[PDB]
């Protein structure tokens, strides 16, 4: 038989700032936030699920300098943690 | 490669643990895992976003490396993008993926991502409500019940966002 299921769900957007605001990119290590997710992703991929490396990539913006952005996460509707475990 | 592995003790913990609140995953060996990344590096009107190159061979090589298959998009358009979108949520191999990354890298506006061609009298950009449209459970209905993680490097603005306060 036929089942109703959210037209919306299991989604989860990590944006490179906030609105209004603009991200930062250097020409030749390109932009900041894609290098330091990698370098989170990279490390805590093993024990953190998507939802706490984003927030701990968020907290490495936390101190201003210049080249200040702060990474959001918009329309988060994941109804469980996503671990990857890498290696699985 | 690069991407600290979970051993079977973590693995096992873990699982452990959140069992009954965790996504779950398919096999290593069956799944095939899809991700798109799409990333404007060149562009008709506004500077080029030199070095996105490099950031293309870091999420790709990552992304490969979490398990994933990365096809690689360039230099699109609005509509060039919405099209290189519905033709993914069609791929036939999310029905046998546990999830998918999506990946969009260009200059942006509040309202969205900029096309290649976008400019002040002739806009060009790509809504993110329309990104969770194309992959939702009624465009494709196979990452249902899916982790589907989207990721975006573009300006929201103009505003550097920052604020002055005395300590
Ligand atoms: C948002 O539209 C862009 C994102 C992007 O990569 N594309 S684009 C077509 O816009 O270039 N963000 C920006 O362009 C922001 C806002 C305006 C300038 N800008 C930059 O990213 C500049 N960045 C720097 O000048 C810079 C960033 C980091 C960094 C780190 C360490 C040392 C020096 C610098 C310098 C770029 C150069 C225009």
């Amino acid at each position: 038989a036929i089942k109703k299921a959210h037209i919306e769900k299991d989604f989860i957007a990590f944006c490179s700032s906030t609105p209004d605001n603009v991200s930062w990119r250097h020409p030749t290590m390109g932009s900041v936030f894609i290098g330091r997710l990698i370098e989170h992703m990279q490390e805590y991929a093993c024990s953190c699920d998507v939802e706490e490396i984003f927030r701990k990539v968020r907290f490495s913006f936390e101190q201003p300098d210049g080249r200040a952005q702060m990474p959001t996460t918009e329309r988060v509707t994941l109804t469980r943690c996503f671990y990857l475990f890498p290696g699985h | 490669g690069n991407v600290k592995l979970c051993s079977l003790e973590e693995a096992q913990r873990i699982w452990k643990q959140k069992s009954a609140e965790i996504y779950p995953i398919m096999d290593k060996s069956s799944r095939t895992r899809l991700a798109l990344i799409i990333c404007n590096e060149e562009f008709d009107s506004i500077p080029r976003r030199t070095g996105a190159e490099v950031d293309i061979t870091g999420m790709t090589m990552l992304l490969q490396n979490l398990g994933y298959s990365v096809d690689v998009k360039k230099n699109l358009t609005a509509s060039d993008m919405t099209t290189e979108l519905e033709a993914f949520a069609h791929r036939p191999e999310h029905k046998t993926s546990d999830s998918t990354f999506l990946v969009f890298m260009s200059h942006g506006i509040r309202e969205g991502i900029c096309g290649k061609k976008h400019s002040e009298q002739v806009p060009d950009i790509l809504q993110l409500n329309a990104i969770f449209n194309m992959l939702n459970t009624k465009n494709c209905p196979s990452l249902k019940d899916k982790p589907k993680v989207i990721i975006i490097q573009a300006c929201r603005g103009d505003s550097p966002g920052v604020v002055w306060f005395k300590d």
